[PDB]
DNA sequence: TTACTGTGGGAAAGA
DNA sequence: AATCTTTCCCACAGT
Protein backbone atom coordinates (compact mmCIF):
# COMPACT_ATOMS: atom_id res chain seq x y z
CA UNK A 1 0.00 0.00 0.00
CA UNK A 2 0.89 3.86 0.04
CA UNK A 3 3.37 3.69 3.14
CA UNK A 4 4.78 6.66 5.59
CA UNK A 5 8.26 6.40 6.36
CA UNK A 6 10.83 8.15 8.66
CA UNK A 7 14.58 8.05 6.94
CA UNK A 8 17.08 10.85 8.18
CA UNK A 9 18.33 13.21 5.49
CA UNK A 10 22.09 13.35 3.89
CA UNK A 11 22.51 15.70 1.41
CA UNK A 12 25.52 15.63 -0.74
CA UNK A 13 27.86 18.69 -0.51
CA UNK A 14 28.56 20.45 -3.87
CA UNK A 15 31.58 20.14 -5.56
CA UNK A 16 34.88 21.83 -4.26
CA UNK B 1 32.87 -38.21 22.51
CA UNK B 2 29.63 -36.19 21.66
CA UNK B 3 27.22 -34.73 24.52
CA UNK B 4 23.58 -34.40 24.59
CA UNK B 5 22.75 -30.57 25.15
CA UNK B 6 21.81 -30.40 29.01
CA UNK B 7 19.48 -28.14 30.52
CA UNK B 8 22.39 -26.00 31.87
CA UNK B 9 23.83 -25.28 29.25
CA UNK B 10 20.51 -24.99 27.50
CA UNK B 11 19.99 -21.82 30.10
CA UNK B 12 23.13 -20.31 29.46
CA UNK B 13 23.12 -20.53 26.28
CA UNK B 14 19.31 -18.53 26.47
CA UNK B 15 21.17 -15.93 29.09
CA UNK B 16 23.42 -15.10 26.34
CA UNK B 17 22.49 -16.06 22.86
CA UNK B 18 26.31 -15.39 22.06
CA UNK B 19 25.55 -16.68 18.30
CA UNK B 20 28.01 -17.33 15.67
CA UNK B 21 26.59 -16.40 12.05
CA UNK B 22 27.26 -16.67 8.53
CA UNK B 23 25.87 -13.82 6.41
CA UNK B 24 26.24 -14.06 2.68
CA UNK B 25 25.43 -10.64 0.72
CA UNK B 26 25.09 -11.15 -3.23
CA UNK B 27 23.43 -9.76 -6.26
CA UNK B 28 20.22 -11.83 -7.55
CA UNK B 29 21.40 -11.90 -11.10
CA UNK B 30 25.24 -12.69 -12.77
CA UNK B 31 25.98 -12.04 -16.30
CA UNK B 32 27.30 -15.07 -17.88
CA UNK B 33 31.04 -15.12 -19.81
CA UNK B 34 31.42 -16.67 -23.35
CA UNK B 35 34.67 -17.62 -24.65
CA UNK B 36 38.07 -17.03 -22.62
CA UNK B 37 36.45 -14.16 -21.03
CA UNK B 38 36.00 -13.50 -17.56
CA UNK B 39 33.04 -10.65 -16.72
CA UNK B 40 33.45 -10.66 -12.51
CA UNK B 41 30.19 -10.98 -10.58
CA UNK B 42 29.85 -7.17 -9.55
CA UNK B 43 29.13 -6.14 -6.63
CA UNK B 44 31.44 -8.57 -4.92
CA UNK B 45 29.95 -11.42 -2.96
CA UNK B 46 30.28 -10.70 0.70
CA UNK B 47 30.74 -13.04 3.57
CA UNK B 48 30.48 -11.20 7.01
CA UNK B 49 30.97 -13.27 9.99
CA UNK B 50 28.53 -11.74 12.56
CA UNK B 51 27.58 -12.35 15.81
CA UNK B 52 29.33 -12.46 19.45
CA UNK B 53 29.84 -16.27 18.95
CA UNK B 54 33.28 -15.91 16.70
CA UNK B 55 35.29 -13.97 19.40
CA UNK B 56 34.17 -16.24 22.27
CA UNK B 57 34.73 -18.90 20.33
CA UNK B 58 38.32 -17.91 19.33
CA UNK B 59 38.75 -17.11 22.85
CA UNK B 60 37.87 -20.90 23.63
CA UNK B 61 40.07 -22.59 20.83
CA UNK B 62 43.24 -20.23 22.19
CA UNK B 63 42.51 -21.91 25.93
CA UNK B 64 42.50 -24.87 24.76
CA UNK B 65 45.90 -24.44 23.37
CA UNK B 66 45.26 -23.30 19.53
CA UNK B 67 47.79 -20.13 18.19
CA UNK B 68 45.77 -17.06 16.52
CA UNK B 69 46.66 -18.74 12.92
CA UNK B 70 44.81 -21.92 14.00
CA UNK B 71 41.78 -20.10 15.54
CA UNK B 72 41.32 -17.93 12.45
CA UNK B 73 38.12 -18.48 10.83
CA UNK B 74 39.29 -19.14 6.78
CA UNK B 75 36.20 -19.51 3.53
CA UNK B 76 36.68 -20.27 0.24
CA UNK B 77 33.54 -19.46 -2.37
CA UNK B 78 32.77 -20.93 -5.71
CA UNK B 79 29.98 -21.12 -7.59
CA UNK B 80 27.78 -24.38 -8.35
CA UNK B 81 30.75 -26.72 -7.22
CA UNK B 82 31.50 -26.70 -11.12
CA UNK B 83 37.95 -25.07 -8.28
CA UNK B 84 37.34 -22.78 -5.39
CA UNK B 85 39.02 -19.11 -4.25
CA UNK B 86 40.13 -18.24 -1.29
CA UNK B 87 38.98 -15.52 1.07
CA UNK B 88 41.51 -13.55 3.35
CA UNK B 89 39.56 -12.73 6.69
CA UNK B 90 42.43 -11.72 8.99
CA UNK B 91 41.99 -8.57 10.97
CA UNK B 92 38.39 -8.28 9.77
CA UNK B 93 34.93 -9.85 10.22
CA UNK B 94 34.12 -10.01 6.31
CA UNK B 95 35.80 -10.55 3.09
CA UNK B 96 34.55 -9.73 -0.58
CA UNK B 97 35.20 -12.05 -3.60
CA UNK B 98 36.16 -9.88 -6.18
CA UNK B 99 37.48 -12.42 -9.06
CA UNK B 100 34.18 -14.88 -9.74
CA UNK B 101 32.77 -15.56 -13.12
CA UNK B 102 30.76 -17.61 -14.59
CA UNK B 103 31.56 -19.25 -18.23
CA UNK B 104 28.95 -19.95 -20.73
CA UNK B 105 30.22 -23.92 -20.54
CA UNK B 106 27.82 -24.02 -17.91
CA UNK B 107 24.49 -24.05 -19.09
CA UNK B 108 22.74 -23.66 -15.72
CA UNK B 109 20.11 -21.00 -15.51
CA UNK B 110 20.60 -20.61 -11.95
CA UNK B 111 22.97 -21.17 -9.51
CA UNK B 112 24.21 -20.67 -6.09
CA UNK B 113 27.44 -19.43 -4.29
CA UNK B 114 28.76 -22.37 -2.12
CA UNK B 115 31.13 -20.50 1.22
CA UNK B 116 33.18 -23.45 2.54
CA UNK B 117 34.70 -22.56 6.15
CA UNK B 118 36.88 -24.15 8.55
CA UNK B 119 39.42 -22.98 11.22
CA UNK B 120 43.20 -22.72 10.45
CA UNK B 121 43.77 -25.82 12.34
CA UNK B 122 41.58 -27.69 9.92
CA UNK B 123 38.65 -27.89 12.40
CA UNK B 124 35.02 -28.22 9.48
CA UNK B 125 32.46 -25.54 10.34
CA UNK B 126 30.73 -26.28 6.74
CA UNK B 127 29.29 -25.41 3.54
CA UNK B 128 26.94 -22.08 3.57
CA UNK B 129 24.54 -21.66 0.49
CA UNK B 130 23.93 -18.03 -1.07
CA UNK B 131 20.44 -17.17 -2.07
CA UNK B 132 19.51 -18.05 -5.70
CA UNK B 133 21.14 -16.19 -8.32
CA UNK B 134 19.85 -16.04 -11.83
CA UNK B 135 21.97 -16.49 -15.12
CA UNK B 136 21.65 -13.37 -17.36
CA UNK B 137 23.12 -12.83 -20.80
CA UNK B 138 23.71 -9.41 -20.80
CA UNK B 139 21.67 -6.13 -20.15
CA UNK B 140 18.58 -4.97 -21.84
CA UNK B 141 13.75 -1.51 -23.23
CA UNK B 142 12.61 -4.19 -21.11
CA UNK B 143 9.00 -5.66 -20.61
CA UNK B 144 6.93 -6.03 -16.72
CA UNK B 145 6.51 -9.60 -18.52
CA UNK B 146 9.90 -10.11 -16.77
CA UNK B 147 9.59 -9.16 -13.13
CA UNK B 148 13.10 -11.35 -12.45
CA UNK B 149 14.44 -8.35 -14.62
CA UNK B 150 12.74 -5.62 -13.24
CA UNK B 151 13.18 -3.53 -9.92
CA UNK B 152 10.28 -3.20 -7.82
CA UNK B 153 9.67 -0.75 -5.12
CA UNK B 154 10.90 -1.05 -1.53
CA UNK B 155 13.31 -3.91 -2.63
CA UNK B 156 17.18 -3.36 -2.33
CA UNK B 157 19.58 -2.78 -4.76
CA UNK B 158 23.42 -1.68 -4.88
CA UNK B 159 24.86 0.82 -6.73
CA UNK B 160 28.32 0.68 -8.20
CA UNK B 161 30.50 3.23 -10.49
CA UNK B 162 33.37 2.40 -12.63
CA UNK B 163 35.62 4.78 -14.61
CA UNK B 164 37.86 -3.02 -13.71
CA UNK B 165 40.15 -1.04 -10.90
CA UNK B 166 38.52 1.93 -10.71
CA UNK B 167 34.98 0.28 -9.35
CA UNK B 168 33.67 1.53 -6.53
CA UNK B 169 30.28 1.22 -4.81
CA UNK B 170 28.24 3.04 -2.60
CA UNK B 171 28.19 2.66 0.97
CA UNK B 172 27.29 4.51 4.10
CA UNK B 173 29.95 4.57 7.15
CA UNK B 174 30.90 7.35 9.95
CA UNK B 175 27.82 8.75 9.42
CA UNK B 176 27.82 9.88 5.99
CA UNK B 177 27.34 7.95 1.92
CA UNK B 178 30.57 7.49 0.40
CA UNK B 179 31.74 5.59 -3.03
CA UNK B 180 33.98 2.93 -1.17
CA UNK B 181 36.50 0.02 -2.78
CA UNK B 182 35.97 -2.32 0.25
CA UNK B 183 32.74 -2.64 1.41
CA UNK B 184 28.69 -2.10 -0.51
CA UNK B 185 25.22 -1.22 1.03
CA UNK B 186 22.26 -2.61 0.34
CA UNK B 187 19.95 0.19 -0.57
CA UNK B 188 15.84 0.33 -0.20
CA UNK B 189 14.89 2.13 -3.27
CA UNK B 190 11.23 3.21 -3.26
CA UNK B 191 9.12 4.94 -5.64
CA UNK B 192 7.48 8.29 -4.48
CA UNK B 193 4.65 10.40 -6.38
CA UNK B 194 5.55 12.96 -8.24
CA UNK B 195 4.44 15.66 -5.96
CA UNK B 196 5.94 14.74 -3.08
CA UNK B 197 7.83 16.67 -1.19
CA UNK B 198 11.68 16.49 0.58
CA UNK B 199 11.45 15.51 4.14
CA UNK B 200 12.93 13.43 6.57
CA UNK B 201 9.06 11.54 6.59
CA UNK B 202 7.57 10.77 3.33
CA UNK B 203 5.17 8.77 1.62
CA UNK B 204 6.25 5.57 -1.06
CA UNK B 205 4.17 4.01 -3.43
CA UNK B 206 4.44 0.43 -5.06
CA UNK B 207 5.39 -0.49 -8.46
CA UNK B 208 8.04 -1.10 -10.71
CA UNK B 209 10.53 1.81 -10.54
CA UNK B 210 10.67 3.48 -14.37
CA UNK B 211 13.00 5.83 -15.89
CA UNK B 212 11.84 9.57 -14.99
CA UNK B 213 10.51 8.47 -11.17
CA UNK B 214 11.07 10.02 -7.92
CA UNK B 215 12.88 7.70 -6.08
CA UNK B 216 14.41 7.76 -2.32
CA UNK B 217 17.17 5.43 -1.37
CA UNK B 218 17.57 4.57 1.92
CA UNK B 219 20.23 2.43 3.49
CA UNK B 220 19.15 -0.94 5.04
CA UNK B 221 21.64 -1.04 7.72
CA UNK B 222 21.95 2.93 9.14
CA UNK B 223 18.76 3.43 7.53
CA UNK B 224 19.88 7.45 6.35
CA UNK B 225 18.40 7.99 2.93
CA UNK B 226 19.91 10.59 0.58
CA UNK B 227 17.71 13.44 -1.27
CA UNK B 228 14.75 12.58 -3.40
CA UNK B 229 16.59 11.60 -6.78
CA UNK B 230 14.87 11.36 -10.19
CA UNK B 231 16.36 8.25 -11.78
CA UNK B 232 17.14 8.71 -15.26
CA UNK B 233 18.67 6.50 -18.47
CA UNK B 234 22.49 6.74 -18.71
CA UNK B 235 23.34 6.34 -22.86
CA UNK B 236 27.42 6.18 -22.81
CA UNK B 237 27.70 9.41 -21.25
CA UNK B 238 24.78 11.40 -21.46
CA UNK B 239 21.20 11.26 -19.45
CA UNK B 240 18.14 10.78 -21.11
CA UNK B 241 15.62 12.58 -19.67
CA UNK B 242 12.37 11.58 -22.03
CA UNK B 243 13.27 7.94 -21.20
CA UNK B 244 10.00 6.18 -19.41
CA UNK B 245 10.77 2.33 -19.56
CA UNK B 246 11.18 0.12 -16.38
CA UNK B 247 14.60 0.10 -14.82
CA UNK B 248 16.62 -3.23 -15.00
CA UNK B 249 19.46 -5.38 -13.85
CA UNK B 250 22.42 -3.95 -14.72
CA UNK B 251 21.38 -1.09 -16.41
CA UNK B 252 23.29 2.61 -16.39
CA UNK B 253 21.94 4.80 -14.31
CA UNK B 254 21.95 8.14 -13.06
CA UNK B 255 20.20 10.17 -10.13
CA UNK B 256 19.21 13.62 -10.26
CA UNK B 257 18.75 15.88 -7.22
CA UNK B 258 15.33 16.84 -7.49
CA UNK B 259 14.51 20.65 -7.66
CA UNK B 260 18.47 21.47 -8.57
CA UNK B 261 20.09 23.53 -11.34
CA UNK B 262 20.53 19.57 -13.29
CA UNK B 263 23.10 18.57 -9.83
CA UNK B 264 23.86 14.73 -10.19
CA UNK B 265 24.51 12.18 -7.65
CA UNK B 266 28.25 11.76 -8.29
CA UNK B 267 31.74 10.49 -6.87
CA UNK B 268 34.77 11.98 -6.44
CA UNK B 269 37.10 9.20 -5.46
CA UNK B 270 35.72 7.76 -2.24
CA UNK B 271 33.28 11.26 -1.54
CA UNK B 272 29.92 11.24 -2.65
CA UNK B 273 29.28 14.84 -4.07
CA UNK B 274 26.88 16.76 -6.17
CA UNK B 275 27.74 17.44 -9.84
CA UNK B 276 26.12 19.79 -12.32
CA UNK B 277 25.24 18.63 -16.22
CA UNK B 278 25.98 20.23 -19.42
CA UNK B 279 23.39 21.03 -21.06
CA UNK B 280 23.04 19.20 -24.53
CA UNK B 281 23.31 21.54 -27.85
CA UNK B 282 20.82 20.56 -30.39
CA UNK B 283 19.29 17.57 -28.13
CA UNK B 284 17.35 18.92 -25.35
CA UNK B 285 15.82 15.79 -23.65
CA UNK B 286 20.01 14.97 -22.95
CA UNK B 287 22.12 16.28 -20.73
CA UNK B 288 25.97 15.63 -20.19
CA UNK B 289 27.36 13.97 -16.81
CA UNK B 290 30.51 13.50 -14.68
CA UNK B 291 31.47 10.35 -15.66
CA UNK B 292 31.30 9.71 -11.43
CA UNK B 293 27.30 10.62 -11.82
CA UNK B 294 26.89 6.94 -13.79
CA UNK B 295 25.97 4.17 -11.85
CA UNK B 296 24.98 0.38 -12.44
CA UNK B 297 22.08 -0.99 -10.78
CA UNK B 298 21.41 -4.38 -9.60
CA UNK B 299 19.19 -6.17 -6.83
CA UNK B 300 20.72 -8.05 -4.04
CA UNK B 301 19.85 -10.42 -1.75
CA UNK B 302 21.00 -12.42 1.11
CA UNK B 303 21.28 -15.55 3.01
CA UNK B 304 21.66 -16.19 6.95
CA UNK B 305 22.74 -18.76 9.02
CA UNK B 306 23.15 -19.25 12.87
CA UNK B 307 24.64 -21.72 15.13
CA UNK B 308 26.32 -22.36 18.62
CA UNK B 309 28.21 -25.09 20.12
CA UNK B 310 26.03 -25.51 23.07
CA UNK B 311 28.27 -28.65 24.51
CA UNK B 312 31.47 -26.78 23.35
CA UNK B 313 33.31 -28.51 20.00
CA UNK B 314 32.05 -30.55 17.94
CA UNK B 315 33.72 -33.33 15.11
CA UNK B 316 30.58 -32.54 12.73
CA UNK B 317 30.12 -29.62 10.69
CA UNK B 318 27.00 -27.68 11.95
CA UNK B 319 25.90 -27.60 8.77
CA UNK B 320 23.39 -28.12 6.94
CA UNK B 321 21.94 -25.38 9.18
CA UNK B 322 18.17 -26.57 9.60
CA UNK B 323 15.68 -23.97 9.14
CA UNK B 324 12.42 -23.43 10.09
CA UNK B 325 10.29 -21.63 7.58
CA UNK B 326 6.50 -21.86 9.72
CA UNK B 327 4.89 -23.53 13.06
CA UNK B 328 1.12 -24.75 13.31
CA UNK B 329 -0.85 -25.99 16.11
CA UNK B 330 -1.97 -29.79 15.55
CA UNK B 331 -6.01 -32.34 18.05
CA UNK B 332 -5.03 -35.30 19.71
CA UNK B 333 -4.85 -35.64 23.34
CA UNK B 334 -1.78 -33.46 23.87
CA UNK B 335 -1.20 -30.34 21.52
CA UNK B 336 1.64 -30.69 18.67
CA UNK B 337 3.25 -28.25 16.41
CA UNK B 338 4.02 -29.30 13.00
CA UNK B 339 7.23 -27.38 12.03
CA UNK B 340 8.27 -27.18 8.43
CA UNK B 341 10.95 -25.90 6.71
CA UNK B 342 14.59 -27.54 5.29
CA UNK B 343 17.37 -29.51 6.43
CA UNK B 344 15.48 -31.29 9.31
CA UNK B 345 17.06 -34.70 10.16
CA UNK B 346 16.08 -37.58 12.82
CA UNK B 347 19.00 -36.17 15.56
CA UNK B 348 17.73 -32.75 16.00
CA UNK B 349 15.05 -31.73 18.56
CA UNK B 350 12.57 -28.82 18.91
CA UNK B 351 12.96 -27.25 22.59
CA UNK B 352 10.86 -24.90 24.29
CA UNK B 353 12.95 -22.56 26.60
CA UNK B 354 14.77 -25.06 28.50
CA UNK B 355 12.65 -28.15 27.89
CA UNK B 356 13.37 -30.92 25.46
CA UNK B 357 10.25 -31.98 23.89
CA UNK B 358 9.13 -34.99 22.43
CA UNK B 359 10.16 -34.73 18.61
CA UNK B 360 9.52 -36.93 15.46
CA UNK B 361 10.97 -36.85 12.07
CA UNK B 362 9.20 -36.83 8.75
CA UNK B 363 11.45 -36.01 6.33
CA UNK B 364 13.94 -33.37 5.38
CA UNK B 365 11.08 -30.34 5.33
CA UNK B 366 8.93 -31.83 8.39
CA UNK B 367 8.94 -32.42 11.83
CA UNK B 368 6.24 -32.85 14.87
CA UNK B 369 6.68 -32.58 18.27
CA UNK B 370 4.87 -32.90 21.47
CA UNK B 371 4.29 -29.18 23.38
CA UNK B 372 5.69 -29.37 26.76
CA UNK B 373 3.11 -29.62 29.68
CA UNK B 374 2.75 -25.83 31.40
CA UNK B 375 3.53 -27.38 34.92
CA UNK B 376 7.03 -28.02 32.72
CA UNK B 377 7.80 -23.72 33.07
CA UNK B 378 5.54 -23.37 36.05
CA UNK B 379 5.79 -25.44 38.86
CA UNK B 380 2.24 -26.68 40.12
CA UNK B 381 0.36 -25.34 37.32
CA UNK B 382 -2.62 -27.81 36.61
CA UNK B 383 -3.67 -25.12 33.39
CA UNK B 384 -2.27 -21.76 32.28
CA UNK B 385 -2.75 -19.41 34.93
CA UNK B 386 -1.25 -16.52 32.89
CA UNK B 387 0.07 -16.52 29.40
CA UNK B 388 3.42 -17.92 29.42
CA UNK B 389 5.76 -17.59 26.15
CA UNK B 390 8.90 -18.99 25.78
CA UNK B 391 11.42 -19.34 22.84
CA UNK B 392 11.69 -22.26 19.95
CA UNK B 393 14.59 -23.57 19.42
CA UNK B 394 16.34 -26.49 17.64
CA UNK B 395 19.34 -28.45 18.82
CA UNK B 396 21.09 -31.22 17.81
CA UNK B 397 22.41 -34.41 19.18
CA UNK B 398 25.94 -33.37 19.92
CA UNK B 399 24.62 -29.99 21.65
CA UNK B 400 24.75 -27.57 18.49
CA UNK B 401 21.95 -25.08 19.33
CA UNK B 402 20.58 -23.39 16.11
CA UNK B 403 18.58 -19.95 17.11
CA UNK B 404 15.35 -19.40 15.28
CA UNK B 405 13.05 -16.29 16.17
CA UNK B 406 9.91 -18.09 17.18
CA UNK B 407 8.00 -18.55 20.19
CA UNK B 408 5.32 -20.46 21.83
CA UNK B 409 2.80 -18.73 24.11
CA UNK B 410 0.46 -21.02 26.96
CA UNK B 411 -2.54 -19.19 26.49
CA UNK B 412 -5.60 -19.25 29.44
CA UNK B 413 -8.48 -21.43 28.46
C1' DT C 1 56.66 -1.25 -27.84
C1' DT C 2 53.85 -5.89 -27.51
C1' DA C 3 50.91 -8.78 -25.28
C1' DC C 4 47.44 -9.37 -22.38
C1' DT C 5 43.10 -8.41 -19.87
C1' DG C 6 38.05 -6.88 -17.94
C1' DT C 7 34.77 -4.03 -19.49
C1' DG C 8 31.33 -1.84 -22.58
C1' DG C 9 29.42 -1.08 -27.01
C1' DG C 10 27.59 -2.81 -31.01
C1' DA C 11 26.68 -6.51 -34.92
C1' DA C 12 25.30 -11.11 -36.08
C1' DA C 13 22.72 -14.91 -34.98
C1' DG C 14 19.17 -17.59 -32.93
C1' DA C 15 14.53 -17.61 -30.13
C1' DA D 1 5.85 -10.85 -37.93
C1' DA D 2 8.55 -8.69 -35.26
C1' DT D 3 10.82 -7.97 -31.80
C1' DC D 4 13.81 -9.77 -28.21
C1' DT D 5 17.67 -12.60 -26.41
C1' DT D 6 22.04 -14.80 -26.98
C1' DT D 7 26.41 -15.08 -28.87
C1' DC D 8 30.25 -13.18 -31.03
C1' DC D 9 33.39 -9.41 -32.01
C1' DC D 10 36.45 -5.83 -30.99
C1' DA D 11 38.32 -1.15 -29.23
C1' DC D 12 39.64 1.21 -24.82
C1' DA D 13 42.70 1.83 -21.22
C1' DG D 14 45.24 0.12 -18.31
C1' DT D 15 49.18 -4.05 -16.50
Amino acid sequence: DAAKLRALLWTPPPTP
Amino acid sequence: PPKRLTREAMRNYLKERGDQTVLILHAKVAQKSYGNEKRFFCPPPCVYLMGSGWKKKKEQMERDGCSEQESQPCAFIGIGNSEMQQLNLEGKNYCTAKTLYISDSDKRKHFMLSVKMFYGNSDDIGVFLSKRIKVISKPSKQSLKNADLCIASGTKVALFNRLTVSTRYLHVEGGNFHASSQQWGAFYIHLLDDDESEGEEFTVRDGYIHYGQTVKLVCSVTGMALPRLIIRKVDKQTALLDADDPVSQLHKCAFYLKDTERMYLCLSQERIIQFQATPCPKEQNKEMINDGASWTIISTDKAEYTFYEGMGPVLAPVTPVPVVESLQLNGGDVAMLELTGQNFTPNLRVWFGDVEAETMYRCGESMLCVVPDISAFREGWRWVRQPVQVPVTLVRNDGVIYSTSLTFTYTPE
